[PDB]
RNA sequence: UGGUUUAAUUCGAAGCAACGCGAAGAACCUUACCAGGCCUUGACAUGCUAGGGAACCCGGGUGAAAGCCUGGGGUGCCCCGCGAGGGGAGCCCUAGCACAGGUGCUGCAUGGCCGUCGUCAGCUCGUGCCGUGAGGUGUUGGGUUAAGUCCCGCAACGAGCGCAACCCCCGCCGUUAGUUGCCAGCGGUUCGGCCGGGCACUCUAACGGGACUGCCCGCGAAAGCGGGAGGAAGGAGGGGACGACGUCUGGUCAGCAUGGCCCUUACGGCCUGGGCGACACACGUGCUACAAUGCCCACUACAAAGCGAUGCCACCCGGCAACGGGGAGCUAAUCGCAAAAAGGUGGGCCCAGUUCGGAUUGGGGUCUGCAACCCGACCCCAUGAAGCCGGAAUCGCUAGUAAUCGCGGAUCAGCCAUGC
RNA sequence: AAGGAGGUAAAAAUGGUAAAAAA
């Protein structure tokens, strides 16, 4: 992917800065599952979006510089 | 000292182009160097027969361009004269160049 | 059931271009663009009068508008006025610098295009197909070549089953290299759907 | 120079056999049943399309 | 569809990598030699109409 | 591709003739499938009414963009006036409106294109004869040929589209031409055809010549036949492009047209993502392999073709590499892709799942592009699997053909290219 | 070895597929 840098949504990084200029309320609705899980995203509920639903990932660690969406299976059926 | 070069679409009035204008330089001035053959320019195109999935079974076609040389070697007031202007190649182009 | 473009065919020395003129690899393109206009707007808003060739001569900016058609005199204006509007819309939509050319061959039963273009045009108004039309390979070869071959395909009258019908006389042979065969396509149209019209006059050897 | 080494030694061979048949007429009418004067008529025919090696035709299915 | 791609491809989007071939004697993106600016099948009547310039019945 | 599954898995082609097939460049583009947000006199075109603003540059809010409310400046030109005044068009808008639009269905509505039998050797006309006539005839009869190609017979003698043939690619020679070539001739040479000069030789590209069983020996009632000669070229010299009359109610309105049919603030548009890359099998076509004609490392040479100006990029430097920085030359037979590989010369490996094989995979970089998760490619360390030559049965191949090996291009930012 | 004809022995695992119709 990227090399020099790193991709993430501007507007992620903007929506970082005032959730966490209060420690606010639940939720992050991302209407684009691209957008690298990059280290400043703590832990949160992602509601990712699928294109199907709202895919809402408790965010750990074991997944930082790797994409936000690279979560949602979204491909239904398995084997 | 003077190089022009032919850039054309026929060998037909290519040539034909050649032949009196070299002459008519050696006619208003002097040697005139031979109306040299570049390796003639041709492109290649591939397409199918039709529209219709088949991969297989075509049609080849191929651009036609040609490209030629004359030199001379004298400026004369009376070769500048007449190998400016009379001139009419219809669908061929050239390139003076000097050297 | 082929037949490889018989004027495609020609491409040796039996058929010049309709488009002689320098095209240098990068503006070729937007060329054959421009110039593909030029031509089917003629095509349509030039017709009146019947054309076969659309060649045109250029170079730098110069520009030919050379035609080929059936008929000058009622197609150039009333004062030489139809050449103006036409040759000035070219010129509008080509800014450079255009000449036009109404160039007329004296006869129309020679030259496959418009042959097969009247053909079409007996059956687009509603025409007894078979008879008309072969009556017409029959006037052409009251003309004078060595063979017409005028087949016509696509519904015949409607009946849903859009065949071809067969319609000839004299040898034709396409295959043969210094035949010198004009073909000319016509498009039919009825209200009940497309059907086809092929002309195809074999002229002579020794050319 | 051109095309391949083991073909530039043939065309070595015809080289040679065409230089000497210039400054000795005589050697010519009895190297013919040699063949030291024949050229070639083996190069390489073109890719022919529909097909690999210009001959070698894809596989075959039906079932 | 049809008409609104010719009409992407005329008014040409934001960022590069969005544009794509297009056929203007026929409509079509895949395919279209982009040296005459046509398709295969476009490319192929206007040769045999006798109508394409510098290009001939290759049979080399 | 089949399937199954999937919110959706865009559609089509179905023995042979569908299966690396349209598609010769699916990240979102493409895009026609799903979901949501939106738009709708519409993404386009032709036009009437009421009124307005000239056009037009520009800003915020706002979000995923599509989109939506709203905000500053603004006032060329035409009919009468050194003042005021009204209207016309370039023009964008709001309402009715005529209207557009569909990659919505029908190839059992079609042209066209093409696939096919299949390079099949056929198809057929004039006139004469045969029969009451349909019609037979030729062309039914025998050798031979790639051939309805050629000879013989014969109620027929021909002729046409095809066959061939002329057009081209390709080997020998001819005329012209000289920033590719060239000491072949001579002078010099940082000894490079580099510095002068020639066109013979390479060559490059237009007009040509040359081969016809023409000739020599024999055979055959002829066609034809064996052998031989001169020849670059022997009896069809090699490859192409050429594909009849016509069968298939073949396929395709989803490249393109065109009958009908249906919908019409949606079966139309945008945007955004997801997707057509799914996985329990099946199959088609392909790649590299399983290896000592072998693989690994070193060293030196002969390609044709095509491509290349916001392209090709030599070059030097940077990095283990990917690739990046500086930087010569070219709209090119004159600058570059370019490193051909096979060969060959030198050493290893020493019959082991082997230094054979690169599949899985993690660990990190770069490059592309807005952006690479599902979804690019490239590189560096490592994991180094399966696989020790493949039964029922089947692919292609008659001469520069099999096989082996490399190269360029089309489309392309990139690349899924083992494709063509 | 020619035809033409007269009496003796040969050779198909299976196949269902409709129809108002179009000239």
């Amino acid at each position: 992917s990227l090399k020099k840098g790193v991709f993430v949504d501007d507007h992620l990084l903007e929506k970082v800065l005032e959730l966490n200029a209060k420690g606010e309320k639940r939720l992050i609705k991302t209407w684009s599952r691209r957008s690298t899980i990059v280290p400043e995203m703590v832990g949160h509920t992602i509601a990712v979006y699928n294109g199907k639903q709202h895919v809402p990932v408790y965010i750990t660690e074991n997944m930082v510089g790797h994409k936000l969406g690279e979560f949602a299976p979204t491909r239904t059926y398995r084997g | 000292k003077i190089r022009i070069k032919l850039r054309g679409f026929d060998h037909k009035t290519l040539d034909a182009s050649a032949q009196k204008i070299v002459e008519a330089a050696r006619r208003s001035g002097a040697q005139v160097s031979g109306p040299i053959p570049l390796p003639t320019r041709v492109r290649r195109f591939t397409v199918i027969r039709g529209p219709f999935k088949h991969k297989d079974s075509r049609e080849h076609f191929e651009l036609r361009t040609h490209n030629r040389l004359v030199d001379i070697i004298n400026p004369n007031r009376k070769t500048i004269e007449q190998l400016m202007t009379l001139d009419l190649p219809t669908g061929v182009e050239i390139e003076i160049k000097t050297v | 059931g082929n037949k490889i473009h018989p004027i495609g065919f020609r491409l040796g020395i039996t058929r010049d271009w309709e488009s002689r003129w320098y095209a240098g690899k990068k503006q070729y393109r937007h060329l054959l663009l421009e110039d593909q206009r030029i031509r089917g707007l003629l095509e349509k808003e030039l017709y009146s009068a019947g054309l076969a060739r659309v060649d045109i001569e250029r170079a730098a900016d110069n520009v030919a508008v050379t035609v080929h058609v059936a008929k000058p005199g009622v197609v150039i204006g009333r004062g030489g006025e139809r050449i103006r509007v036409l040759r000035e819309e070219l010129a509008k939509l080509t800014g450079k610098n255009v000449a036009l050319n109404v160039q007329e061959v004296q006869n129309p039963n020679l030259s496959a295009p418009l042959v097969a273009q009247r053909v079409a045009e007996q059956i687009e108004r509603r025409f007894a197909v078979r008879r008309a039309i072969k009556q017409a390979v029959q006037r052409v070869m009251e003309s004078g070549a060595k063979g017409a071959k005028v087949i016509v395909s696509g519904r015949i009258g409607g009946a849903e089953q859009a065949r071809t019908e067969w319609a000839a006389q004299g040898r034709v042979p396409l295959h043969t290299l210094r035949a010198n065969i004009d073909y000319g396509f016509a498009l039919a149209r009825t209200t009940y759907g497309v059907l086809g019209v092929k002309a195809y006059i074999f002229l002579g050897e020794v050319i | 120079r051109g095309g391949g080494k083991s073909g530039q030694i043939d065309a070595i061979k015809l080289g040679i056999a065409r230089a000497l048949v210039q400054y000795n007429p005589d050697y010519r009418a009895k190297l013919k049943p040699l063949g030291f004067l024949t050229r070639d008529a083996r190069v390489v025919e073109r890719k022919k399309y529909g097909k690999h090696k210009a001959r070698r035709a894809p596989q075959y299915s039906k079932r | 569809a049809r008409k609104a791609l010719i009409e992407k491809a005329k008014r040409t989007p934001k960022f590069k990598v969005r544009a794509y071939t297009r056929c203007v004697r026929c409509g079509r993106a895949r395919s279209v030699y982009r040296f005459f600016g046509l398709c295969r099948i476009c490319l192929r009547e206007l040769a045999h109409k006798g109508q394409l310039p510098g290009v001939r019945k290759a049979s080399w």
